[PDB]
């Protein structure tokens, strides 16, 4: 196989797309034009990891013993208390939705970032031959659609709450009389707050996305360029350091989401 | 990369995962906590009233 | 052709400027956070909460710019 | 208003509620309005201005000390 | 034609400068917010109110810049 | 023509340098405002008055520059 | 390049990773686990004294 | 036609550096004004005079480059 | 080849800005961490903990930078 | 033509850098002047005198460049 | 011709930026370090112990760009 | 020869950097000078002397750049 | 020929960048050293020892950048 | 055409950047020196000895780059 490193590093960027127009697999060499071409490879790991979350949670939640918690249960309600403490700190209101949303965000995104840690040609070398696939990029978060999917799934909630908890009234007030506070300056206030609000979610989506796209990118480069016998003396620092990146960048997702919503209402 | 209908396909699984965790995991695992805190309080109220 | 000569400069400028801004701002903030902590441990957690509040506003425009850099480098270039 | 106490080692020089004061600090001149955040400093010898509540201003002389 | 490659770089430069300015101009303000907090946490809510009230002003020109950058890079292309 | 697309470059430079100036100026001024308010939390409104004054002053040249940038973007 | 060589080179890195993690990243988190376990047990013992 | 656009670029250099230098220069000065106000509010109207008096010197050179920038922009076509 | 010559500068701008940012940010942050440790040297380990917790946020856009720089300089080139 | 045009760019560069230099220097110096004033209000006249005596220097080389700007714009045009 | 020289320009920028970054970062960290000694001089060895860890972290991304500059100069010629 | 008005650019750059450097350096020095004076308002002569003593060295190098810029403008171009 | 008249620009930019880096970096460092001496002059020679320990480290990159800047101006041309 | 104008510009870059470095570095160092002196009117001679010692380590890369700019002009141009 004439795999030149310039082209090997190229193929990994490809996606297992489905040409829902033809209910077909979009081949890497020619990319069909349309908005109707699901990236199946990440999307599927989405549900897979949400399942490994929910089953290990329900398999205690529905089975919870308040005695000396099992050495296993301990970690689960540990994270539970961590999350609830953070939420109670940065949110004060009555809405039930905030805390479970934050928990799901936090752990789900942690896992989605985690799956980068396995050697990146492992599943792509297996799935090619055991299944007959052209490509498989493992990290669900390294595609924008899912990250912006969640950013907009929280923008939905932002709008819901910003209209509910302060009606049209305070919503329109802040959208008209801020920052400059004078009525002649309402033309100034409008656009500014417009894209101010519209940037906050997008910056969330891209903060999650870019970090992981360029996480994967470093692994592709090392895995392709350097000779077998030394890819470790770099992949080691990079991987153990990226541990911290995945942790922080998920925790930050949770914090900023909670802060956006709590700020909107209160 | 290129925006895709995936943006909408994933919004489904997201919003629904939130509910199938909220309605059946969160209040339960907070119940297992609060129901123990209610007990941790009683021993202390005991000790103090018993000193009194 | 001539497009691919420019496109990557038109990306790298964006991303290098975003890097300068993000790193400098986050350091200026984190320094005031740290030396505040070293005064009063057991104020650490509250200050860290507020630091994570404030960091989220710093990384907004730099991250928009990084997203567009990746757009240009792969949606175009 | 806030409650001001000027006390020496020997006796009590002033008390009661005040609206503001201006003191000469070791670093520089100062001025304390109500709610002023916690502060600790030396003061140089010289006058101190008080405005007793309802604007009755008066000057006291202090030989030094700590604020 | 070579319109679009230069148009790309113009948005990249304007928005990179926007990103640097906004990042640093907010980092400074947040650093002072944190060092004001650490000396007396009990004023955290008021000072956070003031912090947002002010920072919404710093993010005036960089938002204009990002708007024009996206317009040029997509609407004018 | 080459005559049209360079002017977008000039406008971009005006916008970027005005953004830098305005953002850094208001950042510094706001930081000192915040600490000054943390010092005298009961004088907030007076300090905000005197803050808006110099905030107006500092955006003079940046608003002139944004004006000319939008000019070059649409007035030609 | 031969892909076989890149796969073996990756496996080297991954074992070198795990063998570090298992003496630098697992012990502390299970020590947090154990701390909270013990600190629940102590608040149980407290109530068992209080019911004296 | 060929001659004109390059001079408009020269106006961007004039007024872009004037905005930066003018905004950040006074911004520093505006910081020490407010800080002084916080330590002695009863001098706030006195110092207000001293702020302007020195501010006149701050934007001296920026004002030159402003006046010329619109000259090179408009008058010289 | 023309692509390679133009690219071997596009990557240089990126990685130079990345280096400047990721050096100056960490310098500020480490300086504050050092003064903290000096003030109360029994606290060194906790301070290092929070230090790393912030260093990661600083070096994120700078690391995103390096990756694309190298990608350009050796994958497209 | 170009001999006429480009010298205006070459003047504009001088004028912009002189703007930044003079504005920043006078801003910092005026900041320390104001800070001295707020702490020693009775000495305001003395510090005012010293502020002029020293400002006279910072403003020298920038005003070399400022006049050379008009020279190259007009004395050669 | 252009082929062979532009890499020298690229190396010049790539390593000059890195030199600026490393110099400024290490200078700031060392300044705070020195002010650590000047205050609690018996603590010199402990501050020294911490300084070198932090100083290496400052020089982590500055030195990879320098190495790639060396590669570009001598690998690509 | 279209090169006359390009040496003008080299003089413009060299002397703009001269202005920047001299203005900012001596501005910082004068700031610290005034800050010392505010403490020891009787020792203004000693500090006001030492200020010249060191300012004479601060601007030494930019003065040369101004001389050489004039050389290029007049004695060459 | 351009290929070797322009190298002097590369060497120029490379060590010109290294000029400000090495100078500012040590100016930052010497300052903290001087104020440490002025508070505890009892410590001076021991402070001066610590100063040198890293004084060279700040000049890690600027020197090699200086060399590679010369090598070209004197061995490539 | 690509000889003289292309040399003077490189000399200008070199000496301008050395100007910035020397000016700002010695500015910072002299500011700290004046601060210490105003604090300690007794240590003027010891402090100024230390100042000159360290200034020798600030100035001696600008000396290099400035002399090299002269060599560019007087030994190439």
């Amino acid at each position: 196989e004439n795999m030149t490193p310039q082209d090997y590093i190229g193929h990994h960027l490809n996606n297992l797309q489905l040409d829902l127009r033809t209910f077909s697999l979009v081949d890497p060499q020619n990319p069909p034009a349309t908005f109707w071409t699901i990236n199946i490879d990440s999307m599927f790991f989405s549900v897979v990891l949400g399942l490994l979350f929910l089953v290990l949670f329900r398999s205690v939640a529905k089975k919870a013993t308040s005695g000396v918690p099992g050495k296993f249960q301990t970690a689960i309600e540990l994270v539970i208390g961590f999350v609830n403490g953070s939420v109670k700190d940065m949110y004060h209101g009555k809405s039930k939705l905030i805390a479970p949303l934050a928990l799901t965000i936090f752990v789900w995104v942690f896992l989605m970032n985690l799956m980068d840690l396995l050697p990146i040609d492992l599943l792509p070398y297996i799935a090619e031959h055991v299944l007959g696939l052209p490509a498989l990029r493992v990290v669900p978060s390294a595609d924008v659609n899912v990250t912006l999917s969640m950013a907009l799934g929280v923008f939905i909630l932002i709008l819901f709450y910003s209209i509910k908890m302060k009606g049209i009234g305070g919503f329109t007030k802040e959208l008209t009389l801020q920052p400059f506070n004078h009525w002649a300056f309402i033309p100034v206030n409008l656009i500014l707050e417009g894209v101010s609000l519209l940037s906050k979610p997008v910056s969330l989506g891209l903060r999650l996305f870019g970090n992981m796209y360029a996480g994967e990118l470093i692994f592709i480069l090392i895995a392709g360029l350097l000779p077998w016998w030394s890819q470790w003396i770099l992949n080691v620092p990079w991987a153990i350091f990226h541990i911290l990146i995945i942790t922080l960048q998920a925790f930050i997702f949770m914090v900023l989401t909670i802060v956006y919503l709590s700020m909107a209402s209160e | 990369m290129n925006l895709n209908a995936t943006i909408l396909g994933q919004a489904i699984a997201f919003v629904l995962f939130v509910l199938f965790a909220m309605k059946y995991v969160w209040p339960p695992l907070m119940a297992a906590i609060e129901k123990r805190q209610k007990e941790i309080a009683d021993g202390l109220a005991s000790a103090e009233r018993a000193h009194k | 052709n001539l497009n691919m000569d420019l496109l990557y400069m038109a990306a790298a400028v964006m991303m290098g400027l975003a890097a300068i801004g993000a790193a400098i701002g986050i350091g200026i903030l984190g320094g005031k956070f740290l030396e505040g902590a070293a005064r009063q441990p057991d104020l650490i957690p509250l200050l860290r909460t507020q630091f994570f509040i404030v960091m989220g506003l710093v990384d907004a425009i730099p991250m928009i710019a990084v997203g567009l850099g990746l757009y240009v480098m792969f949606a175009v270039a | 208003t806030y409650h001001l106490d000027v006390v020496s080692a020997e006796q009590q020089m002033f008390s009661g509620l005040v609206e503001k004061i201006q003191v000469t600090g070791s670093e520089g001149e100062l001025g304390i309005y109500p709610g002023h955040a916690p502060l600790l400093t030396a003061i140089k010898p010289g006058m101190i201005r008080i405005v007793k509540q309802h604007g009755h201003e008066e000057f006291i002389y202090l030989s030094g000390g700590i604020l």
